[PDB]
């Protein structure tokens, strides 16, 4: 415990910026479509939150954990997963304007979706862990 | 703190280099060091930003920016967010040429 | 000048990194569906170097020097604009894949256009500075 | 020259940093500077690449980097293009978080 809580928190913050990319990846197209739409970054930011994004292949990845394992503690309710779609936070936002064009390739998304994979079972295992007496 | 701008506290060098920015991604906090970089008072653009606060107006040199220990950042004065596109612009020019 | 030639120099330089990226731009649809088909960042390079891009808008902003004025002494004669088509190198194709998803959005495109154009004027006017005593 | 691998030539600190990367766009070969990156000996993966190269086995302390005087690059040993990928993405996990 204690370093339970810090790795748990680690996690979580790491699995929240992937999960917002391999939405984004899901959804490449209408993505890059909003964001050549966009006069600027700052309104690419606001339209990429501005409606929700259909979960695409995550939602199959999720059922890696019990239903919403992966939100942060921090996360406000209206962010996040909702009904089968995905709510995008600013800084979420943020990390897809800053994808490269080589994190297209399949190896990179496959990469990405390694990762992504891998910490929802840490995840889920951290949970576990407690775990311990209440 | 991600675009947080801090005080520099060693007397030889905080004159030239009155203040350093923290650029470094906040998933990365648990490092004992981050990455930053030194603002100088303006006494290549797309290199280096010009910055305009409260504290003054400042060139950020980029291409001087040093990793440094995290109990160097003692001194919070301002954040720089608002900066963010300019400042991660001119990293990228430094390292990809764009 | 023995100055001169060094401004020219890397005027051609940045000149040639942009010129790709402007191509890109002019060709963004393709170029996005060839990189999501690449398997991997190696096999984008590949596939960017290995057909010509119509120059679109490009063409235009060429004549704002003389023929082939921006090119690169260095450059083989296999890349470039040949037969009203750009002829890519390995690392202008890296360029391309190093592109963050925010450059696509209008002011970003627009920023760098200006940049590619303003060279071009440079690129002209350090020409003609050469000549100048025989 | 971006990528070339150079020997560090200050005994106090050559044990734990052997070498370092230039990282730094070609296109900037004009600055007095280069921003560059330690490699340590073995004995965090995406922020720190595992480099197995002739000289040794070797982990690259991408939060490390820093800004040099171009006049210590004079010993290069290698060239680390092959790991350009991996390299750019330690980068942009550091500053992007990506
Ligand atoms: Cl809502
Ligand atoms: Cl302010």
């Amino acid at each position: 415990t204690r370093r339970t809580i810090f790795e748990l928190r680690k996690a979580r913050d790491r699995a929240h910026i992937l999960e917002a990319l391999a939405v984004a990846l899901a959804n490449i197209d209408p993505i890059i479509e909003l964001i050549r739409h966009a006069p600027t970054p700052a309104e690419a930011k606001t339209a990429l939150v501005a409606n929700p994004w259909q979960l695409g292949n995550v939602a199959a990845m999720l059922e890696r954990a019990g239903d919403d394992a992966a939100r942060p503690e921090w996360l406000e309710p209206e962010f996040g997963v909702r009904d089968g779609l995905y709510y995008l936070t600013e800084q979420q936002a943020q990390a897809i304007l800053d994808l490269r064009l080589q994190k297209l390739t399949g190896l990179e998304h496959e990469k990405l979706l390694d990762e992504y994979k891998e910490l929802l079972d840490q995840i889920a295992e951290l949970l576990r862990i407690l775990g311990s007496a209440d | 703190s991600q675009f947080t701008l801090y005080k520099n506290k060693d007397k030889s060098s905080a004159k030239t280099y009155p203040y350093f920015v923290d650029v470094q991604s906040d998933l990365l906090d648990n490092l004992n060091t981050r990455l930053v970089i030194p603002l100088t008072p303006i006494e290549p653009s797309h290199l280096c930003p010009t910055i305009h606060i409260d504290e003054g107006d400042f060139i950020m040199l980029t291409q001087q920016m040093t990793s440094v220990p995290v109990k160097i950042l003692s001194e919070p004065v301002n954040e720089l967010s608002t900066f963010r596109n300019e400042i991660i612009a001119a990293i990228d020019f430094l390292i990809t040429g764009i």
